[PDB]
């Protein structure tokens, strides 16, 4: 059983060397699937429909 | 020319796990769960090849206080030896202070961790429940 | 027994406010919300917007 | 520098750059706080069955 | 009242134009100030303390 809410705010972030030149596209694809609910439907899937 | 990208992880349920019958399997189909389909579509947006690597000591990377050297995937990516690392990572100020995090996916915090203690309302014993037969 | 304590509240999800037509619904005549369910997807989302 | 609860979005990613998120936001549902409504007569039978 | 659970995953994060030097080290006071958890005091001085 999970009790009481976060004690902490926290995030999952993709891990890119400094300078790195894909750094900027991926980040924009992370907020186009984070725009497009991608990430809902795919943590429902992995976490709730199963 | 365009090369193919050195994706490294770590085996973790239900983020990165091996198939049942990976065995007969090759490369990055070899391995399942949400964070493979999400560098899928990493891939599929960004348009580049890929390759599904796991982290060789198994952590997710720290610096040492002695020889300052970073482990893990951390390290693999500060020396080099992958090109990108996608895991559900925790981002920390020591880890940005050393490559670089893309904006938060998902938002997580601390989580208390406690057993179901179960007790089912009896039937036919509950009704001389109170003091005693 | 003998409570007033109700908190009975309507809908309690927004889907349920796609499910009636009683309580108007709305936001902002701009905003990235406006924007949001413009574009989006979602049966619920599509119907509400 | 812009320091404002200014929603994160594409089209904003797009022109300038944005810092990483001191605030996770979510869309809302903002209701009229109903009064504690009284049972009446139905309360007669109400409690311990239906 | 506020009823039902956030609709998606927003956040609010500190707004510069592309290009400017001061994105990198305000970036870092945010991880810091967050890793200090300041935000959440001040998040409940303005939200719920008052």
């Amino acid at each position: 059983m999970k009790v009481g809410g976060n004690l902490d705010s926290k995030g999952y972030g993709i891990a890119t060397p400094k300078g790195s030149s894909l750094g900027n596209a991926v980040n924009l694809a992370v907020l186009k699937l984070n725009e497009q609910g991608l990430l809902d439907k795919l943590k429902n899937k992995w976490w709730y429909d199963k | 020319e365009n090369k193919t990208v050195v994706v490294t992880t770590i085996l973790e349920s239900p983020y990165v796990m091996m198939k049942k019958n990976h065995e007969m399997l090759e490369g990055n189909e070899r391995y399942e769960g949400y964070c493979v389909d999400l560098a899928a579509e990493i891939a599929k947006h960004c348009g580049f090849k890929y390759k599904l690597t796991i982290v060789g000591d198994g952590k997710y990377g720290a610096r040492d206080a002695d020889t300052k050297i970073w482990n893990g995937m951390v390290g693999e990516l500060v020396y080099g030896k992958a090109d990108i690392a996608i895991a559900p990572l925790t981002i920390t100020l020591v880890r940005e202070e050393v490559i670089d995090f893309s904006k938060p996916f998902m938002s997580l915090g601390i989580s208390i961790m406690i057993k179901k203690p179960q007790k089912s309302k009896p039937g036919v014993f509950s009704f001389l429940d109170p003091l005693a037969y | 027994f003998l409570t007033v304590e109700r908190m009975v509240s309507p809908i309690e999800s927004a889907e349920d406010l796609s499910k009636q037509t009683e309580i108007a619904y709305g936001t902002l005549d701009s905003g990235s919300t406006k924007e949001f369910f413009r574009r989006s997807k979602i049966a619920v989302f599509d119907k509400m917007w």
